[PDB]
């Protein structure tokens, strides 16, 4: 596969460059030019906040779409010889959208606390704004990734259940147990994203 | 015959809608004298002296609505005539 | 309930029970069910008549296929006949066999048609072998020669345009002519095998110069196709005989009728001693008189003069359900039955749905002009019902649109209303009886003058209460908000709050309605350890939020804008039980104790629905003298489902706010860059251009917001009815009536 | 985060749903229990009307005979297979073409033996399976030397990809046609195994055991049936497949067998074929070895279906469907002759 080879080439070149650069700089006693403080103090907190805000909805929507297609294709295909399964097996799609609903609510909640400031140097901004930006970025990232993996698992099991239900009517009502257990990880992601940013007082 | 009824019915309802809405929008401009809530669009980059220029210009703008209504009504009449061609 | 009793038995065997069951089927108010043994279909008392009927249907199917290949339309507008049970029917089918036999010989005359083509193909060789090959196989054919002839031979090709018919099936296929020049006979045999693989059957062997064999072939094809068009008199006879399709479509109706009659009479008991040929029937209570009238008619057609009735009986099976609709309720009952069929005596959801559906739609689609358009379409479609009903239409989309007549009507009415209540009318408010916000002459009191010189580049916020500001508009949104640049904030707040409040009352409605469902069925356990914990949980968890929203609305004035408490953070602290010492003032005094008790009752709700009722079921089973673990699993499933669906449904009710805001934004977007350009300074070209621009506006707002966003809101409200509302009182299981009525 | 879990459905979900839907259309055991109770072919027709095999015999078949049923069932099979193939994408199309190459080989061999029986030329056409048909199927009659066969088949049929180099002779007879068959079969099996293991994932897991068993069964059959031939032992060694678990056996023990007991000793070291041979008593009153081969094939095919992301469930489906066709036609033939000697010798699929 050409695309995989391209990705591997880029990745290997990147890491080889990193390793060689690091070793020569460390041997060259030039550790005073590696001042990570400047790297993580020049960056504005609002960049971290807004990246978190974008991801907190983007990744959730990606997971919702993944699960939507993965279950819908099988639901539509398997009902040709059994139209009875069209309406019985709509729970999976409902959960695949509930993921995005949680994502939107979290985006609204974190979107608050965006009062600007006037400081332009690290000594004037202070610790509080740095904490705010980092915490908001972390909350956005964790909620997005949690809901992404949640939606993927939900979609896969929804496809399995929908496909198996066409054989015997008395299957789905008990196979939906894994379907319901899918959403708990997304709920946990939302809870942690809530808790991480419960003490931000940006402004 | 020409301009068959199949689309002429749609044309007639469209013309009636056009006449009614354009007449009502013009009347809303004139009667309320173009309150900024119901009338944002205009063309004047200098009005600091007084409102009379604003009112005159908004009357000028609202005038075109009745010409549009007349054109829509003539369209409706033409479509109705084409419907009678059976 | 729908019915009181539905298992009465009033049927007895007779010598002409066929007429009895035929008239009962004509009534169209019964359903048949029997044959518990589930015997094989070819061990039946009436198998021979079913076989005969199948033979008649096969013959009839063949003749109608032949008729439809003649492209001769069939007319079916006569009366519904009565089946002639006596042996006369036999004579009729005899005639039908003769008809089929004629068709057979007609196909034998299609043998002649093949001969015609054996000469028409010949004509295409008017110009060391030659032949004819299928066009679609021309490339591959050439390939073979290049590999076997090895290029020592040569070939040339010619093409025909008009397709040549297929004698056997009648499909049109394309062909081509080829001429090969050879150098040996072994190659002639090899390419003869290849051409046997490609069907180059014909061979005009050269004998004379070009002219002589050419004219001989021409004369031959002329005589042959002349004889064919002369033999086309058989096709003429075929058309003449096919003209009798009207005399036999009535027979088709009759044949299907008697086939259904015999098939349903097959269900009767598996014995005939003492005339014990009996079939059990589902029949309602309000139509018994017509049923016994039908039995009297059946005995009238019979010469045996027997009562042909039997006494009532009752068993413990599951009766089917039938919604007795009229012109109005049908369109809305069909919408709910599309997802699930109610049990025997389930709380009918059509009477409430018929109104709460267009209301939620109108909340999702709250615009004035679009609502007016929808109601006008509704008026058009309602008033012209008689002609359209007695009319054939190719547009199936229009048929399913026409099904929802009163749906679209009520939807448009409530859409007009909600357009009036938002003060939304084509995305612009209608200042009807006054504004109360901006008074600049009063504003000059509060140090407000000369700022507008910098007004050319600033925004100059308006405050609340410099002394006479504020005030409630008596009806809807104050029009000034429509032109405010920060309208989105207040609109978002108001719409989110309205959506959440609407959603909570919908759900409590659901559960209170469920309480009726359980109390009728005489289930004290379900009321005592069911409805009560769930309603208490719902109330304690969200009625508090509703009441808090209303308190904040009716409590805090404008001067308290500093440190105005936020409800959402208080709800996060409601869930997380976290009380910081500062950062958020109490909304009202004494919130701690009430809030803590709310948390504790919310916690105490969950275990009541898990342990108690499976244990009481176990106790009842012990009193009787039941897989206990399976019951625990079911109870845990139910309780976890309800508890998580709580949060999921209250969160999913935000679709109302989402789609309402999206609709408002879309309408404003249309206003902003379609007709805005249409208004300008040109003294003469205003109306001319505006006529085109408004035509485009009308087409685009018909295409997108009128039919489409309406559909999205329609289906979203349907879903909100199917899951968030219906699953709290609606079992969604059972049978649906299958009457005995014919076509 | 691997192949079958996250992008299997984009190009296969609909088709897999259709196949698993049609799996339920295969007749069950109770269907057999009631179908063996027919009295005449009309009752068989009706009981097929009552199940998913209904509404395919609406012709005027008044003199109904079992050959008509055979033809109609085969027609239904080819129709469903063509449906499944035409809606497919490209890797799956390669898979299905790999499947159909077997029947194409069968037709090629049938026409090659038909050339020897020169008296029949056109009658071979109804004998050939339309599933394995292709553009140049009937051209095989042209060849009279195997080099001419390679010339005919090199043209546009990809079957040449399995014997373009593997056949070297210029004297077609009636004894080397079996050599042609075995060479083509082993080449096809090796190519199919290599392609399946190249695809990787659950497809390789599902298709490796089946082709392994197929190669080993071919080895066993060729070892047993080679007795009394002009071929030498080294030539018998030449025809063994190398895709099974019998790869060292192919030259070590099977290639020096002299009797059936030796083949039994070869089978004794592998339980899977040892139990198969022990159950195959081959007595007049007991089933033969071929019956056990068919039953093991059926069991493995039935096992093959259970895989949510089975890119190759079509192999199991088509094999099972052919087997149902054989069961139905055989039972109908037994019923038509008015005898009940072997009605209770049907292999119970599903």
């Amino acid at each position: 596969t050409g695309l995989e080879l391209l990705y591997l080439g880029i990745f290997v070149a990147f890491w080889a460059c990193m390793v060689v650069v690091g070793i020569c700089y460390t041997i060259f006693d030039l550790g005073f030019r590696f001042d990570v403080a400047w790297f993580l103090t020049e960056t504005s907190p609002f960049m971290w906040s807004n990246l978190g805000i974008g991801l907190a909805i983007s990744l959730s929507v990606v997971g919702a779409a993944w699960g939507i297609y993965i279950t819908g294709s099988s639901i539509i295909g398997g009902g040709v010889k059994a139209p009875r399964i069209k309406t019985k097996n709509l729970v999976s799609i409902i959960f695949c959208e509930a993921v995005a609903i949680y994502g939107i609510i979290m985006a609204i909640v974190i979107s608050n606390m965006a009062e600007p400031f006037s400081a332009t140097e690290p000594k004037a901004i202070g610790h509080r704004n740095y904490h705010a930006g980092y915490s908001m970025f972390g909350a956005g990232l964790t909620v997005g990734l949690s809901n992404l993996f949640c939606g993927v698992c939900v979609g896969i099991v929804g496809s399995g259940a929908a496909l198996a239900d066409a054989q015997n009517p008395s299957l789905f009502v008990k196979i939906l147990i894994v379907e319901i257990f899918g959403s708990a990880i997304g709920l946990f992601g939302v809870i942690v994203a809530i808790l991480q940013t419960s003490r931000v007082k940006m402004g | 015959l020409c301009c068959g009824p199949k689309l002429a019915a749609c044309g007639i309802v469209l013309s009636a809608w056009g006449v009614i809405m354009l007449i009502m929008l013009g009347i809303f401009f004139n009667v309320h004298s173009a309150v900024l809530i119901e009338d944002v669009p205009f063309t004047e980059k200098d009005f600091e002296n007084g409102p009379q220029n604003i009112y005159n210009l908004y009357e000028q703008v609202s005038y075109n609505c009745f010409i549009a209504a007349g054109l829509y009504l003539l369209l409706g009449g033409f479509s109705f005539c084409q419907v009678r061609l059976n | 309930r729908s019915e009181e009793m539905t298992l009465a038995q009033l049927f007895l065997q007779s010598e002409a029970a066929y007429c009895c069951v035929s008239e009962l089927g004509e009534l169209g108010k019964v359903q048949f069910r029997d044959l518990n043994p589930d015997v094989n279909v070819f061990q039946r008392k009436f198998v021979n008549e079913v076989r005969r009927c199948e033979e008649m249907d096969r013959k009839l199917r063949f003749v109608e296929k032949e008729i439809r290949k003649a492209n001769i339309p069939i007319m079916d507008t006569g009366e519904n006949p009565e089946v002639p049970f006596p042996r006369d029917m036999i004579d009729l089918e005899a005639n039908f066999e003769k008809i089929e036999n004629e068709l057979k010989e007609i196909n034998t005359n299609q043998e002649a048609l093949k001969r015609n083509f054996l000469e028409l193909t010949e004509l295409k060789f008017i110009l060391f072998v030659a032949g004819v090959i299928n066009r679609e196989r021309i490339p591959t054919f050439e390939r073979m020669l290049w590999r076997v002839c090895r290029g020592n031979v040569f070939l040339r090709q010619a093409e025909i345009e008009n397709p040549l018919e297929d004698p056997v099936t009648g499909d049109y296929v394309h062909k081509s002519v080829f001429i090969i020049f050879f150098q040996g006979d072994q190659l002639k045999n090899r390419v003869k095998k290849i051409c046997e693989g490609f069907r180059a059957s014909l061979y005009p062997c050269p004998e004379t110069p070009q002219e002589r064999k050419e004219m001989a072939s021409g004369v031959n094809t002329r005589i042959d196709d002349l004889q064919m068009v002369l033999n086309q008199t058989e096709d003429h006879r075929q058309r003449v005989l096919q003209a009798a399709a009207k005399n036999i479509r009535v027979w088709f109706i009759k044949v299907r009728k008697m086939k259904a009659i015999y098939h349903t009479l097959n269900l009767c008991n598996i014995d005939v001693t003492q005339k014990c040929l009996i079939a059990e029937v589902w029949c309602p209570v309000t139509d018994l008189d017509s049923i016994q009238f039908a039995l009297r008619r059946g005995t009238e057609h019979s010469g045996s003069t027997v009562p042909s009735i039997l006494n009532r009986m009752q068993t413990n099976q599951t009766p089917p359900t039938y919604n007795k609709t009229n012109k109005f309720t049908h369109g809305f009952q069909n919408i709910v039955d599309a997802y699930g069929i109610g049990t025997y005596r389930e709380i009918n959801p059509a009477p409430y749905t018929v109104i709460t559906f267009p209301f939620l739609f109108a909340v999702m689609f709250g615009d004035f002009g679009h609502g007016i358009l929808m109601t006008l379409f509704a008026v058009w479609m309602v008033l012209r019902e008689s002609r359209i009903l007695s009319q054939k239409h190719e547009n199936e989309m229009f048929s399913m649109v026409f099904s929802g007549r009163y749906i679209i009507l009520l939807m448009g009415l409530f859409s007009i209303y909600t357009g009036l209540i938002y003060n939304d009318c084509f995305s612009k408010s209608l200042n009807i009886f006054g504004s109360s916000w901006s008074v600049r002459p009063m504003f000059t009191q509060g140090n407000w003058t000369e700022e507008t010189l910098l007004g050319s580049s600033v925004l100059q916020l308006n405050p609340a209460i410099p002394g006479v500001f504020g005030g409630p508009y008596p009806f809807g949104i104050d029009p000034i908000w429509n032109i405010a640049t920060n309208k989105l904030t207040f609109l978002n707040s108001f719409k989110m709050k309205m959506s959440v409040i609407l959603g909570i009352i919908h759900m409590l409605f659901g559960v209170s309605l469920s309480l009726f469902n359980h109390i009728y069925f005489k289930k004290p356990l379900n009321i005592y350890f069911g409805f009560i914990p769930e309603i208490i949980f719902m109330s304690s968890l969200f009625g508090y939020l509703v009441i808090l929203i209303f308190y904040k609305w009716t409590a805090y004035d404008a001067h308290s804008s500093r440190n105005a408490p936020s409800l959402l953070i208080h709800f996060i602290n409601m869930f997380l039980f976290s009380y910081p010492e500062s950062g958020n003032a109490m909304l009202y005094s004494g919130q701690k104790g009430i809030q803590c008790f709310l948390i504790v009752v919310a916690m105490l709700c969950v275990p009541w629905m898990l342990l108690f009722k499976p244990l009481i079921l176990r106790h009842q089973y012990l009193r009787k003298k039941f897989d206990f673990g399976d019951t625990m699993v079911h109870q845990a499933i139910h309780t976890i489902e309800y508890c998580l669906g709580c949060i999921s449904n209250t969160a999913s009710y935000l679709r109302l706010w989402a789609l309402s805001l999206a609709h408002a934004q879309l309408s404003e977007v249309l206003w902003t860059m379609v007709i805005h350009i249409g208004l300008h300074v040109r003294s003469l070209a205003g109306g001319l251009g505006l006529f085109f621009i408004f035509a485009a506006f009308a087409t685009l707002t018909v295409a997108i917001l009128l039919i489409m966003e309406g559909l999205s809101a329609f289906l979203h409200a349907l879903r909100l009815h199917w899951v968030e509302f219906q699953n709290k009182f609606y079992t969604g299981t059972g049978f649906k009536f299958l009457p005995f009525s014919f076509e | 985060s691997f192949f079958p879990e996250l992008y299997f459905n984009v190009d296969n979900g609909y088709l897999e749903g259709l196949v698993r839907g049609l799996k339920a259309g295969v007749l069950s055991q109770a269907d057999y229990l009631n179908l063996v109770q027919c009295e005449t072919l009309e009752d068989l027709k009706l009981h097929l009307q009552s199940t998913d095999y209904g509404n395919f015999l609406a012709n005027e078949a008044s003199p109904l005979t079992v050959s008509v049923i055979d033809d109609k069932l085969k027609e239904k099979m080819v129709v469903e297979f063509r449906h499944m193939r035409n809606h497919a994408y490209e890797p799956l199309a390669s898979f299905l073409d790999f499947i159909t190459y077997s029947y194409m080989i069968d037709n090629v061999i049938l026409l090659i033996t038909g050339t020897l029986h020169q008296r029949s030329i056109a009658e071979l056409v109804p004998k050939c399976h339309p599933l394995g048909s292709f553009e140049q199927m009937e051209a095989v009659n042209i060849a009279q030397t195997p080099a001419e066969l390679y010339n005919a088949i090199l043209v546009d049929t990809p079957l040449a990809a399995f014997f373009q180099d593997c056949i070297s002779e210029q004297d077609l007879d009636e004894m080397n046609i079996e050599i042609i068959r075995n060479t083509l079969y082993k080449a096809y099996l090796e190519s199919f195994y290599k392609f399946c293991t190249l695809l990787g994932g659950t497809t390789a897991d599902a298709m490796c055991p089946i082709l392994e068993f197929e190669a080993d069964r071919r080895a066993f059959i060729i070892t047993i049936n080679s007795f009394g031939t002009e071929l030498s032992k080294e030539d018998r060694a030449k025809l063994f497949p190398h895709c099974g678990r019998l790869y060292p056996e192919g030259l070590a023990q099977l290639a020096r067998a002299d009797d059936y007991e030796q083949v039994k000793n070869v089978a004794d070291y592998y339980p899977e074929y040892k139990l198969l041979f022990e159950g195959a008593g081959s007595n007049p009153g007991d089933k033969t070895l071929e019956d056990r081969f068919f039953e093991h094939e059926v069991k493995l095919n039935k096992l093959a279906f259970l895989n949510q992301f089975h890119f190759g469930v079509f192999y199991a489906f088509v094999k099972l469907k052919e087997q149902e066709c054989r069961n139905i036609v055989w039972i109908a033939e037994c019923i038509a002759q008015r005898h009940r000697a072997k009605i209770d010798n049907y292999i119970p699929i599903f």
